[PDB]
Order: structure tokens, then sequence, then C-alpha cells
């Protein structure tokens, strides 16, 4: 089974330079080219360089001169990315056949923010908004997940480095956050 | 560097239907072109190499072919796992180059939002700040101006329709806008 | 290299046992202990700042100063204001020398020959070569003119002691450590040397590191590199000239060559075995 | 023995057979050890009036070529029973019918990657291997034995054959191609494939050092400078750099009094050789001065 | 070697498919010589399907040692 595992998802903070790995498996590691692409979210994709294992010789997109530096460890058998703007997700694939899953690489000045809960209600639509938390995500369902029909879930937007997501349903919102372990619930 | 021009940017079609994209190239690439197909997760597979030849377990529904400079992407009949993103990518030559990329949306009957107005919570209120929210709910095509961030969701896996949050509307179906106050 | 005093020039680059060339940067060599090279020539070429050239007298450092090849220097196209010491330097046109505007160049009395001097200007004992700490004492030099031996210059390596490169004698446990060190080049004794190889018609007694002569052809084991040798011209065959045993495989791909056939037997016609396999492909 | 095809004969469009070999042939080949092609029928015309075809002993020649020019030159219904022999017509050639695509193309200075499309043909065992052709080609008017990738499963494997090309020349177009090397099985023969030749061009790198290099002045302010090219330019020459620099006057004259009696102040085996400047040719792989970038020039 | 080798180690219709191995004797019936002319004669031969016979071919060098 030829694979490829990579790493993040990488949350760093700005100017701070980040390393990304991408495990092969299933193959000898020395013989084939690795590539490496950018996607913006909601973008289309771009060629970053490729490097060849077992000569550890390399070639780069000019766009990408010194903002990448493709690395690859023989031993390990694993190649890494590392550099040096906003949300972009990083793949990884052999001679472009086999891509690897995409690491996420996020760039925020931001400290972990417990969200605010608000109930909405002023067939019929009641709404629930989850606003100023970091980082994502919410976990949020409708009655401890026994109301699933007619529900709308809107992705989590960034406003002014904090993040705000709403949900509506037609016919208790149960909001819960990892990185501050909150868990809200609000008739 | 070779650009790889694809078409259409979005294709709306129905489950059974024949569709197909086109890529451009700037240069000839002599039929080193590799179609690509990436889903809802990211994830992105090789459907076709060399222009025409499918990748192991691609669907005998893909097919690929090419006269001049224009090469195609054909999908004999639509499945809904198909409705994803698809890009080219030229070998022939030194930068290795994508196509813009095309996204398969669902073909659907044309549906009006549900707009719902809330006002600020007590709760907002007692913080000291104040936000309005205005669902735009089940509505086909995708495309509605409302008249701030906005958040939309992405098709519908159930009814193909889509959905939009603005917080602090005018869409084909109408004439004149659908207002909503308090 | 402030007391580089010798260059033997056992082994040479093209016939020169000094080279210099294409060094931008380089305004003089000032190798002012250099007293001799005692085979090879010296080429100094294409240095375009190097100067203190004319000032330096080859013949009393090489014998043949005729192959000599000193050309496209600043020295050349005279820029070169090359001032010695004494503007002091011995002089050999009659000219000072000097390596350098603070070296000269030291030159002894005729009869010192090769041997050296001290600075009063006795000379050297006969078995130094260029210069000594201690005049008459073999014990002193700072080079030999024959061999090297326990802190001393000797004439030649008397038994049981080896010649080895050249220049220093060695006993016989040396010579089988180096022998067992490969165990590349496994070394034999022969004529009193301590020596790479047997020469042409010699074999290794095994025991004792010494060559003896082969009767009829020499066997000769050859270790292929990977394992494998691919012959694809009558050049890649002569690769294997002498060979008895082939250690490896060996695959022929040859399409074409003048003299071949006779060539081919030449260099492959005394291959008794081969360990691996023989392929013959688009041969 | 010498002859790979018989297209020399340009302009032959007419063989009359007036008269004919024995057996009544008017084209007879025989024993023709390396002959791969006749005509090439995509273009030629021939025409053949009377008599027959004789094919025996030509090893390097499909017989689909032999049936091809029956079809154009009339001939078609007139050979009996061992005129066009079954089994020494073609026996050893590559009668690659089929076509082997290249899945990728990987460029470096040096070197060009490739990989292509499995063959795998009935009786895989029956596969020998591959085989790659590669020549420089300037214009494109147009070997490797790679061992068979590794069989048994096939759900989720690339195993497709490659091969890394190493020893080339940068910036240099190689014609190159791909063949399928297979076993003449005891039933109907399997031909096998081969890609078609595909052009790849080496990435350029840094030139070679400029060559010959003479520096003169005919005037009191001018210097003329020329020079030949790079032995080995690996890319399109665009410019050439010059720096000069103006040289302070040696510190040690202005120092020394020529008054003195020492007033003399300055006027201001060959194949041995050949390989010797060779050798190095072969060793050789902020502040600013006045400079110029000299465009499709060779002086300055 | 003799009992290791497969099914199709040694191909069968590769390997001397364009070769003379010819196994009979032809004898010279005649030999006639002149200072610049040599006149043979030979057996006839002829194989099962007559037709089969394309002709003969003869070779002739100078040869000064008898060691051809
Ligand atoms: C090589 O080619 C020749 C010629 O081929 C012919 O012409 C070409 C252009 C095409 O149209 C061909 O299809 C065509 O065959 C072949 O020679 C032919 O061979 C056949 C078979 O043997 C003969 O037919 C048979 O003829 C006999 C009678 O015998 C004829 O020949 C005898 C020779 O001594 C005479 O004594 C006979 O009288 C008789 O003579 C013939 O008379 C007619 C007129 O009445 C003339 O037109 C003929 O030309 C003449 N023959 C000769 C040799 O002059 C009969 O019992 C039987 O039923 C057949 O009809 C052809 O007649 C003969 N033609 C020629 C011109 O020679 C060779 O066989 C080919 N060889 C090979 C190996 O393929
Ligand atoms: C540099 O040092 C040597 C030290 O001996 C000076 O002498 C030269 O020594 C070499 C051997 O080291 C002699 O060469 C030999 O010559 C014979 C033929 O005569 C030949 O059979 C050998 O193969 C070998 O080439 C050389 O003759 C001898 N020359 C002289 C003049 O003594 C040498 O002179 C020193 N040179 C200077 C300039 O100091
Ligand atoms: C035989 O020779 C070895 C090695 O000799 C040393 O290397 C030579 C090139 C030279 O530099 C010699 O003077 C060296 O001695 C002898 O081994 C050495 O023995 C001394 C004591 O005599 C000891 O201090 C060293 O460490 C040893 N060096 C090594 C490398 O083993 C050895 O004793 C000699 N044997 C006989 C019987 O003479
Ligand atoms: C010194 O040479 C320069 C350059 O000469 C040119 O190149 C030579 C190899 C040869 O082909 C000459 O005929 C060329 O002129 C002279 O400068 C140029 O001179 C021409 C007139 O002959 C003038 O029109 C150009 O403008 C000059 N170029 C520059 C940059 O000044 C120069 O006059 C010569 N001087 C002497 C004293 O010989
Ligand atoms: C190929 O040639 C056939 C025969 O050519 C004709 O006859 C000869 C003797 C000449 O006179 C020649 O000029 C004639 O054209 C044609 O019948 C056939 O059509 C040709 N086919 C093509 C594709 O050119
Ligand atoms: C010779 O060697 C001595 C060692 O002390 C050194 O000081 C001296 O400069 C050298 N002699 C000559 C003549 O160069
Ligand atoms: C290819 O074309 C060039 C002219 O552009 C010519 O010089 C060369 O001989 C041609 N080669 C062949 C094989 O046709
Ligand atoms: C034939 O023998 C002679 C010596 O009598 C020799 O010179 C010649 O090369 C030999 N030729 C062959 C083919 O053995």
């Amino acid at each position: 089974q030829v694979q490829l595992q990579q790493s993040g998802p990488e949350l760093v903070k700005p100017g701070a330079l980040v390393k990304i790995s991408c495990k092969a498996s299933g193959y000898t590691f020395t013989n084939y080219d690795i590539h490496w692409v950018k996607q913006r979210p909601g973008q289309g994709l771009e060629w970053i360089g490729w490097i060849y294992p077992g000569d550890g010789s390399t070639k780069y997109n000019e766009k990408f001169k010194g903002k990448a530096t493709l690395t690859a460890d023989k031993s390990s058998s694993t190649a890494y990315m590392h550099l040096s703007e906003k949300s972009a997700v990083y793949f990884c694939a052999r001679e472009w056949a086999y891509w690897g899953q995409g690491t996420l690489v996020t760039v925020s000045a931001a400290k972990t923010t417990a969200p605010s809960v608000y109930p909405l209600a002023p067939s019929v639509t009641l709404g629930c908004l989850v606003k100023g938390y970091f980082p994502e995500p919410v976990t949020l369902t409708w009655n401890s997940g026994s109301l699933s029909s007619g529900v709308h879930t809107f992705p989590a937007v960034l406003q002014s480095d904090l993040y705000t997501l709403s949900s509506s349903v037609t016919v208790t919102c149960n909001v819960a956050h990892p990185a501050s372990s909150t868990k809200v619930d609000k008739k | 560097d070779i650009q790889m021009t694809q078409s259409p940017s979005s294709l709306s079609a129905s489950l059974g239907e024949r569709v197909s994209l086109t890529c451009r190239a700037s240069q000839d690439i002599g039929g080193n072109l590799y179609w690509l197909q990436q889903g809802p997760d990211g994830t992105i597979k090789r459907l076709i190499y060399a222009t025409s030849s499918l990748d192991s377990g691609v669907p005998k529904r893909f097919s690929g072919s090419r006269s001049g400079s224009d090469y195609s992407l054909t999908i004999s009949s639509l499945e809904s796992e198909d409705f994803v993103d698809y890009y080219c990518l030229q070998y022939s030559s030194s930068p290795w180059t994508f196509g813009g990329g095309t996204k398969l949306e669902i073909k659907r009957a044309d549906a009006a939002p549900t707009v719902s107005i809330f006002p600020p919570s007590s709760e907002q209120l007692t913080s000291g700040g104040a936000s309005v929210v205005c669902f735009l709910n089940n509505f086909y095509p995708k495309d509605i101006n409302v008249k701030v961030l906005n958040s939309w969701t992405d098709q519908d896996s159930k009814d193909s329709t889509y959905s939009m949050s603005s917080t602090l509307a005018t869409h084909k179906t109408s004439t004149s806008p659908i207002v909503k106050s308090f | 290299f402030p007391n580089l005093t010798v260059i033997r020039g056992s082994r040479l680059f093209f016939n020169y046992a000094l080279v210099i060339f294409e060094m931008v940067h380089l305004k003089e060599l000032g190798l002012y202990n250099l007293m001799n090279i005692t085979r090879g020539s010296v080429r100094i070429e294409k240095n375009n700042e190097l100067c203190y050239l004319a000032t330096i007298d080859w013949s009393r450092i090489l014998d043949s100063v005729e192959d000599n090849h000193i050309v496209l220097n600043k020295d050349d196209n005279e820029e070169c204001g090359d001032i010695c010491p004494g503007t002091n330097c011995p002089a050999t046109q009659f000219v000072e020398r000097c390596w350098t505007h603070s070296h000269c160049q030291k030159v002894c009395p005729t009869i010192c020959k090769s041997h050296g001097c001290t600075a009063e200007g006795l000379c050297c004992h006969s078995e130094c070569l260029g210069n000594c700490s201690q005049p008459d004492d073999p014990t002193k030099c700072v080079a030999c003119r024959n061999f090297y031996l326990d802190g001393r210059c000797v004439e030649t390596c008397p038994p049981p002691y080896y010649h080895f490169q050249d220049w220093r004698c060695v006993n016989f446990s040396f010579c089988q450590d180096l022998h067992h060190k490969c165990k590349c080049h496994q070394y034999v004794i022969h004529n009193n040397k301590c020596i790479p190889e047997c020469p042409s018609g010699y074999t290794m007694n095994s025991s004792n590191l010494l060559c003896t002569p082969c009767l009829g052809p020499c066997p000769k084991v050859c270790h292929l590199l990977e394992g494998e040798k691919t012959i694809d011209s009558v050049t890649s065959a002569q690769e294997l000239r002498g060979c008895t045993v082939i250690n490896g495989s060996l695959i022929i791909n040859i399409r074409g060559g003048n003299n071949l056939a006779a060539e081919l037997e030449a260099n492959l016609g005394l291959i008794e075995e081969i360990s691996g396999y023989l392929k013959i492909r688009r041969s | 023995y010498a002859l790979v095809s018989l297209s020399f004969f340009r302009k032959l469009r007419l063989i009359r057979g007036e008269t004919l070999e024995i057996g009544n042939y008017s084209f007879y080949a025989l024993d023709n050890q390396n002959l791969r092609q006749l005509w090439d029928w995509s273009k030629h015309n021939l025409t053949i009036t009377q008599g027959k075809l004789f094919f025996h002993y030509n090893p390097k020649l499909c017989l689909s070529e032999i049936h091809k020019m029956e079809e154009v030159s009339g001939t078609k219904g007139r050979q009996e029973r061992n005129d066009i022999a079954l089994k020494t017509n073609g026996d050893q050639a590559s009668c690659e019918n089929e076509l082997l695509k290249f899945s990728y193309i990987r460029t470096s200075f040096d070197k060009i990657l490739l990989r292509w499309e499995p063959y795998w043909p009935p009786d895989f065992r029956d596969l020998l291997g591959f085989m790659l052709f590669y020549k420089e080609a300037p214009y494109q008017n147009v070997v490797v034995d790679i061992d068979p990738p590794l069989r048994s499963n096939d759900p989720k494997s690339q195993n497709h054959p490659g091969w890394l090309m190493r020893g080339l020349k940068p910036w240099t177009q190689y014609a190159i191609f791909v063949k399928t090397l297979v076993t003449f099985s005891d039933e109907r023969r399997t031909y096998g494939a081969k890609s078609d030749i595909i052009y790849v061009q080496t990435d350029a790198t840094n030139p070679s050092v400029p060559l010959d290099p003479i520096s003169v002045s005919n005037s009191s302010s001018q210097i003329i400078l020329k020079w030949k090219p790079p032995s080995d330019p690996n890319g399109n020459i665009t410019h050439y750099l010059v720096f000069w620099e103006r040289q302070a006057e040696d510190s040690e004259l202005f120092e020394l009094d020529y008054c003195l009696k020492g007033l003399k102040l300055p006027s201001r085996k060959e194949l041995e050789e050949s390989s010797f400047r060779k050798t190095f040719e072969d060793y050789l792989h902020e502040e600013h001065r006045p400079f110029e970038k000299v465009v499709n020039k060779e002086s300055l």
C-alpha cells in the first residue's frame, strides 16, 4: 500500500517558522520524487517544488525560492518542508500519483479564548450565536444531538482575530470548545 | 511558464448527466496532462495521466481526450460522489502548472430563501455588544445578495439547496427583495 | 608552507612536481625554504597577480629547468617591481635572488652541492638534502638525500630493512601490517623494496610476502566492483587483461570494434573461472 | 547485410516485371539480416505490374510490412504457398503494435526521470522487461535494459516502470522512447508495446568560463577586451559580465630612491600538455566596481 | 545443465531460426584446375519437398594455410 502520512494541523505565531513532515510507506523512499503543493482556503493548487530523496536533489518554483526549503531523511523515510500570511493547506505527493492528507498551517497571534453563547428566537426558526472564540473548533448540537433535522450550522468566520459561528433549526443549543474545556447549554 | 486555462469555473449538472471540463495549454504539452479530483475532505486523487490514461480503480465513467490545445475530462454519467473539484496539471515542462479548477454543483429547481431576523440576545447586550443575525435558508441557486460578516454553507447533501448567515435578501426567485426587520 | 624544503617528485602531475595554476590573488610563491625538486619540473601558469618569479633561480632547485613552463603571470608583462631584502641577497644578467621582499633564496658554496649548509656556510652532511640544524651530522638533516631510518639519513636501506616509497626504510613487520590491513594494495617484497604489487612475471609467495616468478601465466583474481562488470568495448575488456579468475559476473554487450576476436582473446583469454553468471546481451 | 531500409530508392514507383527471377518473382528479398523497412508505406506508393513477391530470411522485417507491400503494390492475391515465409520474416523483430504512454517526466540539468505505463502480456512470465532508448536530438526529425516491475498484486501500487537518466549534457534535447522486450510464444505471438518518440530537454545550468580572453590598449584611455565563448555554454547565453577596477600604484614605488644606482624601473609531448589543460577544464566540474553587461557581442 | 531448463528458458523459435545447421554432407564429384579457373561439381541435394530447395551456395577464399 503506497501511503503518504502528513503532519499538522500547525498553529503558529506570526513570524515563526514551521516544519511539516510527510512520512512515506509501502515503497523505496529513495527512488521516487516527492512534490509539494500549496492551497489557500477556497483557492486552487500551486506547485512548490520537489525533492529526490535518494540524491537529496531539489528543485523549486521561482515563486517559492526563499519561502520554502525541502529536505528528506532517508533513515526515517520522511520528507520535510520548512516554511517562512494567514491560513494555507500544504500537500505532499509521490510523483503526483499518491497524495498526502494535507497539513493545515494557520498564522495567528491569538491566545485561547472561550466563546460567548447566545440563544436566538425573536414552522419556526430558532438560532444560536457562538461569538469571539479561538482557536477552532467548536462542537454544536441541538437537544444533545436528538434534534438533527432542519439544522444549519454555519462555518466559523474569523472576525478581528477571534471566531464567530452561528446555527439555526426549523421545527436547546449545546456548545463545546475543546481548547478552553468549555461546554455550554442554552435553551 | 505554461498556463493551463480551465473552464468552466463551475458547472451545475444532474445525476446521470454527461459533462466535460476543458484545459487549454499556453504551449504544446504533448499530452503530458493529468486530471486530479479533490473532495470535500481536501483529499486529492489522480484520475488521469497521459491525457486519457485512467488510474487504477478510477471508475470507467471518467475519460480523457484531446483535440489540439484543448484537453478534456469527461464524466459519462454523474454519480453523487462526483460533485467535487477538478484540476488539470501539465507535466511537459519545468514548473508543473495547474488549471484554475472546476467545481461541480447539483442543478436543482430554483428555491426562494426562508429569511429570519434575530435581535441581539439579552446576554450580549449585558456584555456591551450587539450583533443582529439574519438567516437566509434553503435557497437555490447559490448566488445571493444580502443588504458585517457573511458565512455560506456548502450545498446540502439532502435537498441540494444553499444557506447563508449575515451578522453585524436579493435572489433570482424574486422581482423585488425579501425584507426582514424588527 | 614556510619550512617545505623538498618535493621528491616520485609521482608527478603530467611531468610536473610543482603546479601553480589560475591562482587569482597569488602575489608571490614565498616557499623560501624550498631547496630541491628531486624529480620533475615546474609549471606556473596564468596567475595574473603573480610576482617574485624572475627572482628565483630554479637551476639551484632543479637539475633541468629546460622543461619548466612558467608563462602568463604578472611577471611576464613586467609590472613586477620584484624588490629583494637588499634595496643582501645572493646573486646568480647577474641578478639578486629572493622569494619575497623579506626572504632571500638560500645559496650555499658549490662544494656543498645539494646537501645544504648552515647560516655560516658550513656544509651539511653528504646524506642531507637542502638544509640541516648542525653541520656534517646525518642525524641533523632537515631532509635526506637518499633514505631515512631511525632519525638518520642513510645511503641505502641495509638488510633486514626494505626501501619504502623511495625515501624511508621499513622492517618486515611494517610491510606485513600493510599487506594484512588490505585483507587498496596488499604489499609485497621484491628487490629489497616493500611495494604495492608484484612486477610482471611474478606472484605473491603468500607466507613471507616475497615475489616469486610464475611458471607460465600469473594467477590473478579480479574482484569486480558491485559484483558486476559490463564489457562493451575493447577498452573495457582491457581492464580485465591478465585476469584468471573473476569474482563477480560478466555482462558482454559488444556492438563493434577494430581488431576484436584477437583483442578480446588477448584481454579475456586467460579467464578460467567466473564466480557469478555470464550474460551475453546485444553483442 | 548493410541495409536497414530500401527507402534510399526515394523515387521508385514502378517495377514492371517484364523479366522475372526464376519462380516468377518481380520482387525478391532473401537473407537480409538487418532489413527493418522496405519503404515507408504511409508516404511511398509502389506499383508492381507483373510477378510475385518472395521473402525469406529477413529476420528484422515484420510480416506487417510485407503484407502492406502486397496491399500497396497490387500483388495481394499473387503469392502462393511459401513465397513469403511465415517463420523466417520478422522472427527477430520489434513489431510492437500497442502503445506505452509516459506517466511521469522530470528534468534536472544532468538527469531525466521517467515513468510509463506497465505492460503485461497474457502469460506475464513472457515479459523479459523494458528497453529505453535515448539519443541527443537537436532537431525533432528522428540504450537501457529495465527490469520488469513487481507483479503479484494490483490494488493501489504505482508499479510504473521507470528510469533515471543520469549522463546527460545540460540544455540538451533528447529523443526518448520505451519498448517491451518479450517472448515469441508457442501460439499466436504477442508483439507488445513501444512508447512514441518524445523529446525531452535537460535543464540549463551555469555556463563554462569564457575562453581565450585578451586585454589590449590601442589608446591612452581605451581597453579592448576580446574573448571566445564558453566551451560548455549549458544554455542560450544572454550576456557576458565584464568588470574593471583601477589598480592603485605599487606602494613601495613612492618610497625608493631611484638615484641610487639600481634604477632599473620596469618599462610598464604536446598531447601530455593537451590533456593537462583538459584536466583543469574537467576539474572545473557586497561592493560595486564599474561593469557592463555585454549583449550579442564577444568584445568590449 | 541438461535437466535444469524449464519451459521457455531456451526458445525454440528465436534460436537458429536464421541459420546454416547443415547436418548432411555434399561431396565433390569433380575438380578441375586452370591457372585462372577452378571447375567443380558436387552431389545433387534434394530435400523432401524438393520445391523447398532455393539453390546452392559456394564459398571460396584465398587460403595460404589450411587453418580455415
Ligand atoms: C510462371 O509463369 C508462367 C506464365 O504464367 C501465366 O502468365 C501470367 C502473365 C499469368 O496470367 C499467369 O496466371 C499465367 O499462368 C507459368 O506458365 C504457365 O503454366 C501453366 C501450367 O503448366 C500453363 O497452363 C497449362 O497449359 C497446358 C498446356 O501446355 C501448354 O504449354 C506446353 C509447353 O510445351 C505446350 O506444348 C502446350 O501446347 C500448351 O501451350 C500453350 O498454348 C497456349 C495457346 O494455345 C499459349 O497461350 C501458352 O502460352 C502455351 N504455353 C507455352 C509454355 O508457350 C494445359 O494442358 C493446362 O490445362 C494449362 O492450361 C500455361 O500455359 C503456362 N503459360 C506460359 C505463358 O508459359 C509458369 O507455370 C509459372 N511458374 C511458376 C513456378 O509459378
Ligand atoms: C636535487 O637533489 C638531488 C639529490 O641527489 C641531486 O642529485 C640528483 O639526484 C638524482 C637522484 O635523486 C639523480 O638522478 C638519477 O640519475 C641517474 C642517471 O645519472 C638515473 O639512472 C636515475 O634514474 C635518476 O634519474 C641525478 O643524476 C642527480 N644529479 C646531480 C647533478 O647530482 C640534484 O642535483 C639536486 N638538484 C639541485 C639543483 O639541487
Ligand atoms: C617493526 O616496525 C614497527 C613499526 O615501526 C614504526 O613505524 C616506522 C614507520 C618507523 O616510524 C619506526 O621508527 C616505528 O617504530 C615497530 O613498532 C613500534 O615499536 C616501538 C618500540 O620500538 C613502539 O614505541 C611503537 O609504538 C611501535 N609502533 C607500531 C606502529 O607498532 C616494531 O617494533 C618493529 N619490529 C621489529 C622487530 O623491529
Ligand atoms: C581604439 O579602438 C576603439 C574601438 O575600435 C573598434 O574596434 C576595433 C577592433 C576595430 O574594429 C575598429 O575599427 C573599431 O572602431 C576606437 O573607438 C571607436 O572608433 C570609431 C571610429 O573608428 C568610433 O566611431 C567609435 O565611436 C569608437 N568607439 C568608442 C567607444 O569610442 C578608438 O578610436 C581606437 N583608438 C585608437 C587610438 O586606435
Ligand atoms: C498508387 O499507384 C497506382 C498505380 O499508378 C499508376 O500507374 C503507374 C504505372 C504510373 O503510370 C502512375 O503514374 C499511375 O498513377 C495508382 O493506381 C494508385 O491510385 C496510387 N495510389 C496513390 C495513393 O497515389
Ligand atoms: C635550515 O633549518 C634551520 C632550522 O633551525 C632554519 O632555522 C634555517 O632557516 C634553515 N636554513 C636555511 C639555509 O634556510
Ligand atoms: C534535421 O533537419 C536539419 C535542418 O533543419 C538538417 O540539417 C538535418 O540533417 C535533419 N536530419 C534528418 C535526419 O532529417
Ligand atoms: C595459420 O598458421 C600460420 C602459421 O603457420 C599463422 O601465421 C596464421 O595466423 C594461422 N591462421 C589461423 C587462422 O590460425
